[PDB]
Protein backbone atom coordinates (compact mmCIF):
# COMPACT_ATOMS: atom_id res chain seq x y z
CA UNK A 1 0.00 0.00 0.00
CA UNK A 2 0.55 3.72 -0.05
CA UNK A 3 -0.52 6.90 1.13
CA UNK A 4 -0.53 10.78 0.26
CA UNK A 5 1.07 13.18 2.66
CA UNK A 6 0.37 12.62 6.36
CA UNK B 1 -7.09 15.33 -25.11
CA UNK B 2 -3.70 13.16 -23.74
CA UNK B 3 -2.43 13.93 -27.34
CA UNK B 4 -3.12 17.65 -26.88
CA UNK B 5 -1.55 17.69 -23.41
CA UNK B 6 1.55 16.17 -25.15
CA UNK B 7 1.77 18.98 -27.87
CA UNK B 8 1.64 21.27 -25.42
CA UNK B 9 4.62 19.89 -23.20
CA UNK B 10 6.74 19.40 -26.07
CA UNK B 11 6.34 22.64 -27.18
CA UNK B 12 7.47 24.32 -24.27
CA UNK B 13 10.24 21.12 -23.34
CA UNK B 14 11.60 21.91 -27.22
CA UNK B 15 11.92 26.01 -26.03
CA UNK B 16 14.38 24.47 -23.33
CA UNK B 17 12.59 26.97 -20.60
CA UNK B 18 15.44 27.31 -18.01
CA UNK B 19 18.12 27.73 -20.43
CA UNK B 20 17.26 31.11 -21.15
CA UNK B 21 18.98 34.45 -20.14
CA UNK B 22 17.21 35.92 -17.19
CA UNK B 23 14.23 33.73 -16.69
CA UNK B 24 11.00 35.34 -16.11
CA UNK B 25 8.53 32.85 -14.68
CA UNK B 26 6.06 34.88 -13.00
CA UNK B 27 5.10 36.75 -16.50
CA UNK B 28 3.60 33.39 -16.96
CA UNK B 29 1.03 32.88 -13.97
CA UNK B 30 -2.69 33.72 -14.99
CA UNK B 31 -4.71 32.93 -12.33
CA UNK B 32 -7.92 32.75 -14.70
CA UNK B 33 -6.09 29.39 -15.54
CA UNK B 34 -6.33 27.69 -12.08
CA UNK B 35 -8.27 24.08 -12.11
CA UNK B 36 -11.71 23.41 -10.32
CA UNK B 37 -10.45 20.10 -9.66
CA UNK B 38 -7.69 18.41 -8.27
CA UNK B 39 -6.58 15.54 -5.78
CA UNK B 40 -6.03 16.94 -2.32
CA UNK B 41 -5.90 12.83 -1.01
CA UNK B 42 -5.10 9.30 -2.28
CA UNK B 43 -4.59 6.20 -0.71
CA UNK B 44 -3.52 3.09 -2.47
CA UNK B 45 -4.76 0.07 -1.46
CA UNK B 46 -4.83 -1.81 -4.61
CA UNK B 47 -3.76 -5.15 -3.26
CA UNK B 48 -6.98 -5.53 -2.18
CA UNK B 49 -9.82 -2.96 -3.08
CA UNK B 50 -8.46 -0.14 -5.23
CA UNK B 51 -6.99 3.27 -5.18
CA UNK B 52 -9.35 5.94 -2.67
CA UNK B 53 -9.31 9.54 -3.12
CA UNK B 54 -10.61 12.55 -2.54
CA UNK B 55 -10.96 16.26 -4.57
CA UNK B 56 -10.72 19.00 -3.81
CA UNK B 57 -14.46 20.11 -3.03
CA UNK B 58 -14.33 17.09 -0.11
CA UNK B 59 -15.57 14.91 -2.57
CA UNK B 60 -14.50 10.86 -2.16
CA UNK B 61 -14.06 8.49 -4.87
CA UNK B 62 -12.81 4.99 -5.59
CA UNK B 63 -11.28 3.33 -8.70
CA UNK B 64 -11.44 -0.30 -7.89
CA UNK B 65 -9.81 -2.93 -8.51
CA UNK B 66 -12.33 -4.48 -11.75
CA UNK B 67 -12.10 -0.62 -13.11
CA UNK B 68 -15.41 0.38 -11.77
CA UNK B 69 -15.44 3.60 -9.90
CA UNK B 70 -17.79 5.11 -6.96
CA UNK B 71 -17.94 8.88 -6.44
CA UNK B 72 -19.70 10.42 -3.07
CA UNK B 73 -20.39 13.78 -3.92
CA UNK B 74 -19.85 16.70 -0.98
CA UNK B 75 -23.35 16.55 0.28
CA UNK B 76 -22.73 13.02 1.67
CA UNK B 77 -25.64 11.33 0.49
CA UNK B 78 -25.81 11.41 -3.90
CA UNK B 79 -23.79 8.85 -5.23
CA UNK B 80 -22.24 8.14 -8.84
CA UNK B 81 -21.18 4.44 -9.97
CA UNK B 82 -19.32 4.03 -13.08
CA UNK B 83 -18.66 0.20 -14.74
CA UNK B 84 -16.23 -0.65 -16.73
CA UNK B 85 -17.58 0.44 -20.21
CA UNK B 86 -18.43 3.93 -18.75
CA UNK B 87 -21.92 3.69 -18.05
CA UNK B 88 -22.78 6.15 -15.65
CA UNK B 89 -25.24 5.58 -12.86
CA UNK B 90 -26.57 8.12 -10.56
CA UNK B 91 -27.75 6.49 -7.11
CA UNK B 92 -27.88 7.14 -3.40
CA UNK B 93 -26.51 5.97 -0.47
CA UNK B 94 -29.69 5.60 1.13
CA UNK B 95 -29.27 -1.14 -5.42
CA UNK B 96 -28.21 -3.99 -3.51
CA UNK B 97 -25.55 -5.33 -6.06
CA UNK B 98 -23.27 -2.59 -4.89
CA UNK B 99 -23.62 -2.52 -0.75
CA UNK B 100 -19.51 -4.15 -0.97
CA UNK B 101 -18.60 -1.11 -3.18
CA UNK B 102 -20.71 1.18 -1.10
CA UNK B 103 -18.99 -0.07 2.34
CA UNK B 104 -15.38 0.01 1.03
CA UNK B 105 -16.26 3.60 0.33
CA UNK B 106 -17.10 4.41 3.50
CA UNK B 107 -13.97 3.14 4.85
CA UNK B 108 -12.22 5.58 2.20
CA UNK B 109 -14.57 8.38 3.04
CA UNK B 110 -13.88 7.86 6.62
CA UNK B 111 -9.93 7.85 6.12
CA UNK B 112 -10.44 10.83 4.41
CA UNK B 113 -12.28 13.16 6.66
CA UNK B 114 -9.92 12.41 9.55
CA UNK B 115 -6.42 11.75 8.42
CA UNK B 116 -4.30 13.00 5.41
CA UNK B 117 -3.21 16.96 4.50
CA UNK B 118 -5.05 18.66 2.12
CA UNK B 119 -3.20 19.58 -1.00
CA UNK B 120 -3.95 22.44 -2.18
CA UNK B 121 -5.92 23.34 0.96
CA UNK B 122 -5.63 26.65 1.26
CA UNK B 123 -7.76 27.47 -2.27
CA UNK B 124 -11.34 28.18 -2.65
CA UNK B 125 -18.47 15.54 -11.32
CA UNK B 126 -15.00 14.18 -12.89
CA UNK B 127 -14.14 10.68 -11.62
CA UNK B 128 -10.06 8.93 -11.63
CA UNK B 129 -10.47 7.57 -15.19
CA UNK B 130 -6.56 5.86 -14.57
CA UNK B 131 -3.44 6.24 -12.11
CA UNK B 132 -0.01 4.15 -11.70
CA UNK B 133 2.64 4.79 -9.38
CA UNK B 134 6.48 5.47 -10.12
CA UNK B 135 9.43 5.00 -8.24
CA UNK B 136 8.91 9.06 -7.73
CA UNK B 137 5.35 9.71 -8.12
CA UNK B 138 2.24 8.96 -8.81
CA UNK B 139 0.35 9.80 -11.83
CA UNK B 140 -3.38 10.65 -11.93
CA UNK B 141 -5.39 10.91 -15.13
CA UNK B 142 -9.35 12.69 -14.28
CA UNK B 143 -11.91 12.32 -16.74
CA UNK B 144 -12.09 16.23 -17.36
CA UNK B 145 -8.66 15.67 -19.47
CA UNK B 146 -6.74 16.98 -15.98
CA UNK B 147 -3.24 14.77 -15.39
CA UNK B 148 -1.97 14.89 -11.86
CA UNK B 149 1.45 14.40 -11.09
CA UNK B 150 2.87 14.24 -7.47
CA UNK B 151 6.38 13.41 -6.18
CA UNK B 152 6.94 11.71 -3.33
CA UNK B 153 10.42 13.05 -2.29
CA UNK B 154 9.82 16.83 -1.66
CA UNK B 155 5.67 16.85 -2.52
CA UNK B 156 6.01 18.77 -5.42
CA UNK B 157 2.73 18.28 -7.35
CA UNK B 158 1.92 19.16 -11.21
CA UNK B 159 -1.38 19.48 -12.32
CA UNK B 160 -1.79 19.51 -15.85
CA UNK B 161 -5.23 21.05 -17.96
CA UNK B 162 -5.10 20.35 -21.37
CA UNK B 163 -8.28 22.61 -22.05
CA UNK B 164 -6.69 25.71 -20.71
CA UNK B 165 -2.74 24.78 -21.59
CA UNK B 166 -2.29 25.52 -17.98
CA UNK B 167 0.12 24.04 -15.71
CA UNK B 168 -0.17 24.47 -12.00
CA UNK B 169 2.69 23.79 -9.76
CA UNK B 170 2.63 23.33 -5.94
CA UNK B 171 6.31 23.93 -4.60
CA UNK B 172 7.92 21.90 -1.53
CA UNK B 173 6.80 24.86 0.76
CA UNK B 174 3.50 24.83 -0.76
CA UNK B 175 3.24 28.01 -2.99
CA UNK B 176 0.58 27.18 -5.48
CA UNK B 177 1.48 29.06 -9.28
CA UNK B 178 -0.74 28.54 -12.22
CA UNK B 179 1.19 29.37 -15.35
CA UNK B 180 -0.32 29.21 -19.25
CA UNK B 181 2.36 26.89 -20.99
CA UNK B 182 2.59 28.76 -23.84
CA UNK B 183 3.95 31.78 -22.01
CA UNK B 184 6.17 29.01 -20.20
CA UNK B 185 8.00 28.78 -23.44
CA UNK B 186 8.46 32.70 -23.90
CA UNK B 187 9.25 33.41 -20.27
CA UNK B 188 11.34 30.36 -19.04
CA UNK B 189 10.91 29.21 -16.08
CA UNK B 190 13.25 27.55 -12.97
CA UNK B 191 15.33 24.49 -13.81
CA UNK B 192 13.18 22.63 -11.01
CA UNK B 193 9.88 23.29 -13.07
CA UNK B 194 11.34 22.24 -16.22
CA UNK B 195 12.79 19.38 -15.26
CA UNK B 196 8.99 18.27 -13.50
CA UNK B 197 7.66 19.74 -17.18
CA UNK B 198 10.05 16.53 -19.26
CA UNK B 199 9.19 14.13 -16.82
CA UNK B 200 5.54 15.06 -17.35
CA UNK B 201 5.85 14.14 -20.94
CA UNK B 202 7.17 10.54 -20.22
CA UNK B 203 4.67 10.38 -18.08
CA UNK B 204 1.49 11.07 -20.30
CA UNK B 205 3.36 8.96 -23.21
CA UNK B 206 2.86 6.25 -20.55
CA UNK B 207 -0.75 7.22 -20.15
CA UNK B 208 -1.11 7.07 -24.12
CA UNK B 209 1.36 3.87 -24.54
Amino acid sequence: SMWSSM
Amino acid sequence: HLSDMLQQLHSVNASKPSERGLVRQEEAEDPACIPIFWVSKWVDYSDKYGLGYQLCDNSVGVLFNDSTRLILYNDGDSLQYIERDGTESYLTVSPNSLMKKITLLKYFRNYMSEHLLKAGANITLPYLRTWFRTRSAIILHLSNGSVQINFFQDHTKLILCPLMAAVTYIDEKRDFRTYRLSLLEEYGCCKELASRLRYARTMVDKLLS
